[PDB]
RNA sequence: UAGCGCCGGCCAACUCCGUGCCAGCAGCCGCGGUAAUACGGAGGGCGCGAGCGUUACCCGGAUUCACUGGGCGUAAAGGGCGUGUAGGCGGCCUGGGGCGUCCCAUGUGAAAGACCACGGCUCAACCGUGGGGGAGCGUGGGAUACGCUCAGGCUAGACG
RNA sequence: CCUGGUCCACCCGUGACGCUGAGGCGCGAAAGCGUGGGGAGCAAACCGGAUUAGAUACCCGGGUAGUCCACGCCCUAAACGAUGCGCGCUAGGUCUCUGGGUCUCCUGGGGGCCGAAGCUAACGCGUUAAGCGCGCCGCCUGGGGAGUACGGCCGCAAGGC
């Protein structure tokens, strides 16, 4: 909440192609071909964001975080690890959101299979299926990791990059669900509700805004949390 | 609570190796007559299994019509691809005068007098996504003076 | 030619109990409280889900069936009404319900609409004084429609008005028992009548 | 050169708002300024002002939009859901008092060029003069 | 006195027998070559009814000559290309005229018909009375935003 | 050598002198016609060899008109972007031709690709519009009959409109 000055490194922004003409409101200018985004903008974007984001955490919603690009995937697999907003790391599958249903039969296979490696029926029905079934289990937790803790919709979305999450935002649109994300200069403003206008590639960017928001979060359910461990994640 | 009519059942068919496999195709209006309707396009093998899915998709695409003493506020004109369909409101006493597709979507809306035409494609399919992109489309004064407040 | 024939078999093809004969159709003998299914061979077979100009084809026979009027002057009663200024239905069905068949079935003069048509071709029926023996003369609010005092001595008169002791009648009239008369106050409204029909089905199928 | 000023002008608000612009420069004129002034006191418009490009007069026209929308497709209701010339060069339409269209049931509006100025179609019909059916806007 | 058409879909009304791409039906799609709700007959049903059908013709549906109200990349449809005559169309500002445009008053718009109200033949058809209308054109007066014209000015089009 | 078009920079000059365009007039690939010339290669017709059931073809060996030039005719086409001309408006990215400039790049004109909004029946189009508009010309109104018949105009004819 003190993140004025210390945003190093979210003002960069993508080259000179590769860019939305819709983000041109916030960008600032263009430094040796690179899109630079508007320092002012960002946090008089930042208010409302964080704020919304407050409303909805005091009230007891749950938000779903969405992170593929590869950079953001440690630190979503732990941010969302705390206070207990479910997470999609692995892969975007298509139907989380409006296929719910058949997804949500595929979370309780999951736990069966948990079950069923808890109970001493793991030896009978030979070591074929104490394969086949480790593998499926292993594949199950590899991809409905934070997924498992979703028991309905959830209020609202946070994406790390809308351009290539696109699939996810186009879902939460179809079902009026909310939509924050971590905004580029690729990425079409309008269908993003809660827009932040940051840097979706460096891993100091992706590390403040989500570290700051999960300490939003948890400072509106009260009991303020210590910092994330997710520094040593900078490598 | 809500009433629901078949629009119309179609057989299409594909090609296999060995002849032709049929799938049955209908569409389904759903309307609790109060301002409030809803279109479905359901495909399935059989034929009732169609007509439920079309009335679950009927049902998860609704539309508010604002209804101004059983008729429309104000005439309206939609080109849905090559069909097109003009609606235009009339004084009590008249009745609906339409097309089947129309005349089942206005009714189902709780329209009792209103004056439609058909124009170009005659395709039910094109002119009940025209009447209900038709009903979406309608505004009322109060819509409008709230629209320029400034 | 008034369709003249058999009338129960309308009260079964039209699906809705009809009251053609007055009487029988309240006693258990109506052939609809006993067979409700339509006339003929393929009367008791599955229906097939009817198209809207069937639907809307048997509602106007239905109503064109109740009054006993031919296609003839119901659709010119229809167009009479149409170019009035009102609603059409409401409109319609004052119109139907001024002529003076009906009015004097309405009245109690006669237990069913055809013996009224009877009463009134053989001149037992007055207007205002003057013997009409018209049906479809239209009655206006303020006539007085009185019995025939040459006619008040027959029979089925004397059954008739003794069985309408007691009973009640519509709202736009009123009825004279001992003078054997009665007076049409004013055009009924649509909810003044209990016909088993929707009139803006009707509309619609004169609107092809 | 242009041959219908007012056209083109309709025609600049009309592909300004389908992008959901914030300005739109027209080339100034008289009659294109009393346009406008019919448009911004109807509401279809945040308003008009005159303003200089390089050498030459222009007329900034602010357009306006309804609240963004939920769902799919969030860009907000226009405006100006219509509005298309009438009394085009080549065919000018010229209609009696008794004659002024009434656009879309009374909420739309006609502009008319009529001998006391340019009015609506509710100003001409309560002046009781009729003229040039400019265009018409709802 | 009750008759006439229809009963595969459009389109309201279904069975039996005969026939076997024969005999035939048919406004359009089409039906008949062994078990035809389509032919022919019967029973039954549907629609009208002193009428019911057929044919012809007109308007309609037909937004299918598109003023309201259509089109031309591949469905019918951009001329092989240019120069350019008549014609059509005409950037910004001020003024005069008032031809187009608009407004007021007035005359004209016979009667019958059409619309509305009341009334006369027992109703109705038919008829009478009264009322209301109305585009267009003539005349007098007025308005000048736009189109027009004349006179002047500007440089964003055009040319140099 | 003669000559047309066109683009950019300066903001210098005229002061609406503009757009389109029924007719008219001119241009108009190839083939074809006339007169004269030329004729290496190619090559309709044609002369043969093969192949084939036959081969008036494809394949092979020859070969005339023609292709070429001058002058004069002919007016056709898948004469094609199957998209008339002009102007204004409406996200960009990339490749390229050509100017100008504070020469990472910006700006202007032209040729391509991908794509915003939007359009389209779809394919696809998308600042080179098939989008949004305006002006003007041409043309369409089911298929066959038929681009035929008659008539007219044009042409030496073939034939064309
Ligand atoms: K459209
Ligand atoms: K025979
Ligand atoms: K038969
Ligand atoms: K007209
Ligand atoms: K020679
Ligand atoms: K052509
Ligand atoms: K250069
Ligand atoms: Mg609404
Ligand atoms: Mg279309
Ligand atoms: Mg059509
Ligand atoms: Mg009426
Ligand atoms: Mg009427
Ligand atoms: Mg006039
Ligand atoms: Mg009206
Ligand atoms: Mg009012
Ligand atoms: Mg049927
Ligand atoms: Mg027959
Ligand atoms: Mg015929
Ligand atoms: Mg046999
Ligand atoms: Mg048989
Ligand atoms: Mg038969
Ligand atoms: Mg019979
Ligand atoms: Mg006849
Ligand atoms: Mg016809
Ligand atoms: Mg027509
Ligand atoms: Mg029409
Ligand atoms: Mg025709
Ligand atoms: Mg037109
Ligand atoms: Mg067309
Ligand atoms: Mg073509
Ligand atoms: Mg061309
Ligand atoms: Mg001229
Ligand atoms: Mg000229
Ligand atoms: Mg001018
Ligand atoms: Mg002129
Ligand atoms: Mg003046
Ligand atoms: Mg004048
Ligand atoms: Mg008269
Ligand atoms: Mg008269
Ligand atoms: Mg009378
Ligand atoms: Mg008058
Ligand atoms: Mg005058
Ligand atoms: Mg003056
Ligand atoms: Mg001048
Ligand atoms: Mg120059
Ligand atoms: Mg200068
Ligand atoms: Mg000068
Ligand atoms: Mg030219
Ligand atoms: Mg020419
Ligand atoms: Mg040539
Ligand atoms: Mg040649
Ligand atoms: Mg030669
Ligand atoms: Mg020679
Ligand atoms: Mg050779
Ligand atoms: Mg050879
Ligand atoms: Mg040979
Ligand atoms: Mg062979
Ligand atoms: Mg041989
Ligand atoms: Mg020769
Ligand atoms: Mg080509
Ligand atoms: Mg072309
Ligand atoms: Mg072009
Ligand atoms: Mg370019
Ligand atoms: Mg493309
Ligand atoms: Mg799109
Ligand atoms: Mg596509
Ligand atoms: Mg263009
Ligand atoms: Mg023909
Ligand atoms: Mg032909
Ligand atoms: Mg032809
Ligand atoms: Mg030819
Ligand atoms: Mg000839
Ligand atoms: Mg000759
Ligand atoms: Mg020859
Ligand atoms: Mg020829
Ligand atoms: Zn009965």
């Amino acid at each position: 909440t003190v993140k004025e000055l210390l945003e190093a490194g979210v003002h960069f922004g993508h080259e000179r192609k590769r860019w939305n003409p819709k983000f041109a409101r916030y960008i600032y200018a263009e430094r040796n071909g690179i899109h630079i985004i508007d320092l002012q903008k960002t946090m008089e974007e930042l208010e409302r964001t964080f704020r919304f984001i407050e409303d909805l955490a005091m009230r007891g919603g749950t938000i779903l975080f969405v992170g593929t690009k590869k950079q953001a995937q440690d630190i979503v697999r732990m941010e969302a690890e705390r206070a207990g907003m479910p997470y999609v790391n692995q892969r975007w599958l298509g139907g989380m959101l409006t296929n719910f249903k058949t997804i949500s039969q595929r979370v309780h296979r999951l736990e069966e299979l948990e079950a069923l490696f808890a109970s001493p029926e793991i030896e009978e029905r030979p070591k074929k299926e104490q394969v086949r079934l480790k593998h499926e289990l292993e594949r199950l937790q590899k991809y409905l990791s934070g997924f498992r803790l979703l028991k309905r919709l959830p209020d609202a979305i946070f994406v790390v990059d809308p351009t290539k999450e696109a699939i996810a935002v186009r879902e939460a649109r179809k079902l009026f669900i909310p939509v924050i994300a971590l905004a580029d200069t690729d990425s079409d403003p309008d269908l993003v509700d809660y827009i932040i206008p940051g840097n979706d590639d460096a891993i100091r960017s992706i590390q403040l805004i989500l570290s700051r928001a999960v300490d939003l979060i948890i400072q509106a359910r009260g009991g303020v949390v210590e910092p994330s461990p997710s520094y040593a994640l900078v490598q | 609570d809500f009433e629901e009519k078949m629009i119309l059942i179609r057989r299409t068919a594909r090609m296999q190796a060995g002849g032709r496999r049929f799938r049955f195709g209908a569409l389904v209006v759903v309307g609790d007559r109060q301002g409030r309707v809803g279109l479905g396009f359901g495909k399935a093998p059989e034929v009732p299994l169609a007509v439920q899915k079309a009335g679950y998709y009927a049902r998860r695409n609704m539309v508010e019509v604002p209804l101004q003493n059983g008729t429309i506020p104000h005439e309206i004109e939609v080109e849905f691809g090559a069909s097109k369909i003009v609606l235009k409101p009339a004084a009590p006493g008249t009745g609906v005068i339409a097309g089947a597709v129309p005349r089942a979507i206005l009714e189902l809306a709780g329209v009792t007098d209103i004056l439609t035409k058909e124009l170009g494609s005659r395709n039910p399919i094109n002119i009940a996504y025209a009447t209900m992109e038709a009903l979406r489309q309608l505004r009322t004064k109060a819509d409008v003076e709230r629209l320029r407040k400034g | 030619g008034r369709y003249i024939g058999p009338v129960c078999r309308l009260c079964r093809r039209e699906g809705v109990k009809l009251y053609l004969k007055g009487e029988r159709c309240y006693s258990p003998k109506c052939a609809m409280e006993r067979r409700p299914y339509p006339p003929g061979q393929h009367g008791q077979k599955r229906a097939r889900r009817p198209s809207d100009y069937a639907v809307r084809l048997r509602e106007k026979q239905k109503l064109r069936r109740i009054y006993g009027i031919s296609e003839r002057q119901f659709r010119n009663l229809f167009e009479e009404a149409s170019k009035k200024k009102g609603v059409t239905g409401s409109v319609f069905l004052g119109l139907l319900e001024s002529r003076l068949d009906n009015v004097v079935y309405r009245l109690g003069f006669a237990v069913s609409r055809r013996q009224a048509r009877q009463l009134v071709r053989h001149g037992h029926i007055t207007v205002n004084g003057r013997r009409v023996d018209l049906p479809s003369y239209r009655v206006r609010p303020g006539d007085e429609i009185a019995v025939a005092e040459k006619s008040r001595n027959l029979e089925l008169i004397r059954q008739n008005l003794e069985a309408m002791k007691g009973r009640k009648v519509g709202p736009w009239l009123s009825l004279d028992v001992e003078g054997m008369k009665g007076k049409f106050l004013r055009l009924p409204d649509r909810e003044d009548l209990a016909l088993p029909v929707n009139e803006q089905l009707v509309i619609e199928f004169y609107s092809r | 050169m242009l041959t219908d000023p007012i056209a083109d002008m309709l025609t600049r608000i009309r592909n300004a708002t389908r992008v959901y612009k914030e300005s739109t420069d027209v080339p100034a004129s008289r009659f294109k300024e009393e346009i406008l002034r019919i448009l911004a006191r109807e509401g279809f418009i945040k308003g008009y002002e005159r303003v200089d490009v390089d050498g030459k007069p222009y007329l900034r026209v602010y357009l306006k939009y309804g609240p963004r929308r939920q769902g799919p497709d969030p860009r907000p209701e226009q405006v100006i859901h219509h509005i298309r010339r009438i009394s085009k060069p080549g065919r000018r339409v010229y209609v009696g008092v008794k004659e002024i269209p009434r656009v879309r049931r009374g909420l739309g509006i006609a502009i008319l060029s009529t001998s006391k100025g340019v009015l609506t179609d509710r100003e001409a019909r309560k002046l009781g003069v009729g003229g040039e059916l400019i265009c018409e806007v709802w």
